[PDB]
């Protein structure tokens, strides 16, 4: 993957 | 990960937003990791997250 991995909630 | 956080070693409810070191591959809340915005969030994962452990270990 590309970047960091964030999600939102 | 998806229950503890290293910074705040304690249990929350899926809520507020996440942010995720990629190095790590490590779940912790964007407020315990000085973010505070999403759009902060956005910024910063696009460029790539280091979580806390990963500062000090990169940089000698
Ligand atoms: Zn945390
Ligand atoms: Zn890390």
């Amino acid at each position: 993957g590309v970047g960091g991995s964030w999600g939102v909630f | 990960s998806l229950v503890t956080c290293p910074i705040c070693h304690a249990p929350y409810v899926e809520e507020d937003l996440l942010i995720q070191c990629r190095h790590c591959e490590r779940w912790m809340h964007a407020g315990c990791e000085s973010l505070f915005t999403e759009d902060d969030v956005e910024q910063a994962a696009d460029e790539g997250f280091d979580c806390v452990s990963c500062q000090p270990y990169v940089v000698k």
